């Protein structure tokens, strides 16, 4: 069938009873850097199990004036487990990710979502509403964390760019309607074979309701939105002591 | 497969019924906290309820891994994911879904299909395990099993707002007994006759 | 030596990419063929389904009773060369007589063609570009007469001394490459190679250059690329003493050997800042144009 | 609700590894069970009673 | 699938166990043979180095001047199971008419065989034992006398209910193995298996059982193992009503079908406690005798 | 040669110019777990590079009336970098181990030092003084950590064991004279496949000065020991979140 799947990787699984096929991100899966592009000399690690496995990061309400949130990665998991470790304690990284979203609703709800995977997301300033400030986005806009952020100008997603074009990029739809998951594969991005997994981040991801939320009174109000993710195959370099951020 | 008995709270003879199964109802989409029980057979608590339990209380050492099927039996109408964990042993109770995750775990997603399996693996530092009870011997403990909410359980109008979920037990095809005994509890208080 | 069964049988290592899409060859556009009516149950291709992120495959044969076409169209146009390699304002220097701007007869000017918005627009259509350069010096007077007079470029690296003065001894030019032009000639023209440390120049960086606490003076490092730092471009009037004409000199430039990856939207706002997506927040304006009614032209 | 067991097995749900299960299934045969002497009967014969 | 050539060329999954050395028969003594004398520079076997950690290997053919000698004698005397297939005391049991310890004519016994120092100090020169067992029941009055009396046996293994009274219903034994015997027949005497969830018998246990806090309720847990709980062993009086002898058991065991790992050394001070290590501080005494002067004997 | 000798694992490096050969642990190279011989069906994680490496604890000072130490195995690296890391999120652990002892003086100091390693090294305590108190060492004394603790009666090694017999076991002797360092192998000891690295300790490591440091008047006064070392072909299993002890 289509409509059914099950996602297994390390210690965890997915099933799904209500999928819309995966996308694959530009027709490439994750994989190794070969020899002939890698530019360092030591012997990078390659944990396998203990980090390739799929987290649960939060939950988020819809509601029916929600605008919008982004994540930003891999700043979602730089504090988590295994990998959170191994991502402190060296210097490189190099890895792709497996986007599982969950949200469900009853057949007498409606409404759509649009996930997308943007890279290099830079979130541009309002520019002191005038324009003739020169601004900059704080810490907690431009890495958010994994509490994620919300967006303000919905319209232009924070960077004066059209969100009718970004289906041009990796992206699947929440319609209640038909499905109630979405799962988008990416592979590694970027223009160097290994870069820093705390200074640098690789690319954003976008949940943006376009069709609003509704329901008749007396159906469920409290609709949430779930964001799981595994990482796939890592690799990290260049061991020292920790640092914090 | 036999029903396992994870709500083990009740003790009346009018309410005995209920300890067969446990509800599931809309929350405030927190990731909140449904149930938790341990992963020992032969030990007191949730299993004695089954045949694996029972006659697993006739041997002292076992080995294998177990499964565990949960049957969801809501109206056709009503939706909900859930957080199905497996805490190898070594830890204490996770206080939050987020620490939950991290053991084995599967995601559980309502649909055509009523019932899920989670698969509790064979992980120990032994070949076999003895049977541990309260005290000292607790250093054989296999670990926890806790549901959480993942995203709700939500229903349209016209439809009840809580549904009840059965669990049954049973063992894998590496499970094996050994060193035979005599139960510990015994059916007869005076004079059989 | 590997002895397990799950090191023996291990996936890991793989560096290959598993490509689920190739390239054909398309010259010219695709022709169309003869299709006749069709009344059956089961087979509906234009019913679709857009959740999946797909784009609907339904074509004219399948649709409408269609004739046969031999198309030859051809696509040469529309390739990078074709689009990128046309030139364009990215800089002007200008070189008063009296004034506060450049008082002293040098300029130096940063490397970068995020100034214009008619260049700007076509180069961020992509996220990383890897191209060569040809650049072109027009100079004239501010009433756009040629005066003979004698200027000097130079291209500095960086790590470089940066020229202070117009008696600066960085003026020897032992290393770097310098171009001596009259006014009278021709404009000048290079050609510059890829000069980044990385395969290719990223117009957008989402990250932080260094480590360390991100306060309100270390919060300009965001979006700074290190990698698209190219240099100084330095002008002078060659003399001891203080020219006679003011100058102004435009900077054209146009990109060859193009390669461009990561395609993103377009940009549908004013842009305020130099190497900044900042937008005027007050003043957002719809994409397109606006009508009074959607049941009416 | 078919009445059948979950045939679900390790392999299919996480990653494992091969282990080499050499564990006997003697012990829990019928005889091995069941071959075993317990009381099942008193008879008392007192001089008074 | 493997591609890079750290990952091609690896050597991780090595599980096979480089062995230095290998086993060789040595069914007797070694024999002597024939030296002469020697007078050369270079060659010294006399001279060694005990920093490495290696035994010496001089030999007597290297150092003084002996002749042949055809050695027969045996080593079969010295193997484990030579060495330790010898019964001896592990426990006794009490059973009195009147008094505190056991007076309602049963006991409980628990099974650990370091209640006695002369099996206690044998046992104790290795770290892992993997063996079989065989265990005898001697019975009788503390004058020594033996009488007409019933006796029951009872083997517990752990998880089972424990009799708590002479009329328990445990007594039934429909799982657990008993034996029935009197004083007048010989002594009973079973065989018992290696029952470890282990691969062996540890003595000493660096470690505690469980997680948590360590305090000092909390402490005793210190050297516990529980794969060395093997059970309970309950003796009773066959009989609705007290008995008329008062009865001491002591129980021998014998080792056979033997396996040791990792030697370490004796103990040297006098025991206190089971499975507890403990020595008395103040009263510190050396291995061995002592003389008065180290040039006298 | 033989006296001079160079030890290099994962990113770190080892010279010494007044060896004594190397000891190997009963004859036995560390090595991983056979498919016959594991039990437990989850994939087992091997970190690699980042996690064998050698690691420096400690420094001790050498005196003329000191009577020794002791360092518990892996009690010493539990909460040391990524080894530690991967040990706090693991149930299960596997490894051997590679230990090198620097203690170095001049030709003109004498002494000698007894290096030894004794499996399940119980520490006894001295049961009030009399004998009639039951009595069981502290956490202290038991699980001193990375920074060791110090022997009352080396005579007796605290536990009732003559230290005349502790050659039997793998050891190395520091004599001033000859030598400045010494290296033991030990492989995995135990009699289970896999075993906790938290609650179980699998050694101990033993440095006993047999005779006293002796130096004229004007020398350098302060000797110290330092202890490094390396884990071997270390296994991971049974991945949950973190416990600290
Ligand atoms: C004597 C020769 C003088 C002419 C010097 C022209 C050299 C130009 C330097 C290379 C220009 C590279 C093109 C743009 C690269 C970076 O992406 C931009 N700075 C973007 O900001
Ligand atoms: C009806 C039969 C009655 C006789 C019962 C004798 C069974 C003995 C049980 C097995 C004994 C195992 C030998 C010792 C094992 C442990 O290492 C010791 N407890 C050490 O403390």
């Amino acid at each position: 069938s289509d409509r059914v799947a099950q996602l297994t990787i390390g210690n965890s699984t997915i099933t799904t009873q209500e999928a819309a096929n995966i996308i694959v991100g530009y027709g490439e899966w994750p994989s190794y850097c070969s020899d002939s592009d890698a530019t360092a000399v030591d012997k990078p690690t390659r944990p396998d199990v203990s980090v390739n496995r799929f987290y649960t990061l939060d939950t988020k309400l819809w509601e029916k004036s929600s605008k919008g949130w982004y994540w930003k990665f891999p700043d979602v998991l730089t504090e988590t487990g295994v990998f959170g470790q191994n991502a402190q304690f060296h210097y490189l990284y190099r890895s792709g990710f497996c986007i599982h979203v969950q949200c469900n609703a009853s057949k007498f709800h409606q409404g759509a979502l649009l996930v997308a995977v943007l890279p290099e997301y830079v979130i541009g300033s309002v520019a002191g509403g005038t324009g003739t400030e020169d601004t900059h986005p704080p810490y907690k806009q431009t890495q958010p964390g994994a509490d994620g952020f919300e967006l303000q100008h919905p319209y232009v997603l924070d960077a004066g760019i059209p969100i009718s074009q970004l289906t041009v990029c990796p992206h699947q739809w929440i319609n209640l309607r038909t499905n109630n998951c979405a799962t988008i594969i990416v592979p590694y991005i970027n223009a160097l074979p290994f870069d820093s997994a705390l200074n640098h981040c690789n690319f954003g991801l976008l949940v943006v309701p376009i069709s609003p939320l509704d329901y008749d009174q007396g159906a469920t109000p409290v609709i949430p939105i779930t964001i799981t993710l595994a990482p796939m195959c890592s690799e990290f370099a260049g061991l020292r002591q920790a640092v914090t951020q | 497969e036999t029903i396992l008995e994870v709500n083990n709270v009740p003790t009346n003879a009018t309410s005995l019924m209920e300890r067969l199964r446990f509800p599931v109802s809309a929350q405030a989409g927190k990731g909140e906290l449904c149930a938790v029980f341990r992963a020992d057979p032969g030990r007191s608590g949730p299993w004695q309820s089954t045949l694996l339990g029972q006659l697993c209380g006739y041997y002292t050492q076992w080995s294998g891994s177990l499964e565990v099927t949960f049957m969801f039996t809501g109206s056709f109408m009503a939706t909900g994911k859930m957080l199905i964990a497996y805490t190898p042993p070594g830890g204490p109770l996770p206080k939050d879904r987020a620490t939950a995750m991290l053991g084995t775990h599967v995601i559980w997603d309502f649909g055509l299909q009523s019932s899920v399996t989670l698969v509790i693996p064979w992980i120990s530092n032994t070949h076999y395990r003895a049977h541990a009870r309260d005290g000292v011997f607790d250093y054989y403990t296999t670990g926890l099993v806790s549901i959480w909410y993942q995203t709700n359980y939500v229903v349209p109008i016209g439809a009840p707002n809580t549904a009840y979920i059965i669990a049954l037990a049973a063992a894998q095809k590496n499970f094996t007994m050994k060193l035979c005994k005599d139960a510990s509890d015994i059916l007869q208080t005076g004079t059989i006759q | 030596g590997d002895r397990v069964a799950d090191v023996i049988e291990s996936s890991i290592g793989d560096s290959v990419s598993r490509a689920l899409t190739r390239a054909l060859p398309a010259p010219t556009g695709q022709d169309t063929q003869v299709s006749s009516h069709r009344l059956d149950t089961g087979k509906v291709p234009a019913l679709q389904a857009a959740e999946i992120g797909a784009s609907s495959n339904a074509s004219d044969e399948s649709m409408i009773e269609t004739r046969c076409v031999l198309n030859s169209h051809s696509t040469a146009e529309t390739t990078l060369d074709s689009f990128f390699s046309r030139a364009g304002l990215v800089g002007e220097i200008d070189l008063p007589l009296e004034g506060t701007t450049n008082p002293n007869g040098y300029a130096n000017w940063d490397i970068d063609i995020t100034g214009y918005a008619q260049m700007r627009r076509k180069v961020e259509l992509f996220t990383y570009m890897r191209f060569d350069a040809e650049f072109t010096f027009v100079a004239c007077t501010p009433t756009g007469q040629v005066v003979p007079q004698l200027l000097q470029y130079m291209f500095v690296p960086p790590g470089a001394p940066e020229p202070d003065s117009r008696e600066s001894l960085a003026w020897q030019t032992a290393t770097n490459p310098s171009v001596f032009v009259k006014l009278s000639d021709p404009p000048a023209q290079v050609s510059v190679p890829f000069m980044s440390p990385a395969s290719a120049y990223q117009w957008f960086y989402d990250g932080y250059p260094t480590f360390g606490e991100h306060k309100q003076e270390k919060d300009l490092e965001y979006g700074a690329c290190p990698n698209n730092m190219m240099g100084t471009f330095s002008v002078r009037t060659v003399g001891t003493s203080k020219s006679k004409y003011p100058l102004v000199i435009r900077i054209y430039m146009r990109m060859k050997h193009v390669r461009a990856w990561i395609p993103r939207p377009m940009r549908n706002q004013n842009y305020l800042f130099k190497a900044n997506p900042n937008y005027a927040g007050n003043f957002i304006k719809p994409t397109g144009a606006s009508r009074t009614a959607i049941t009416t032209l």
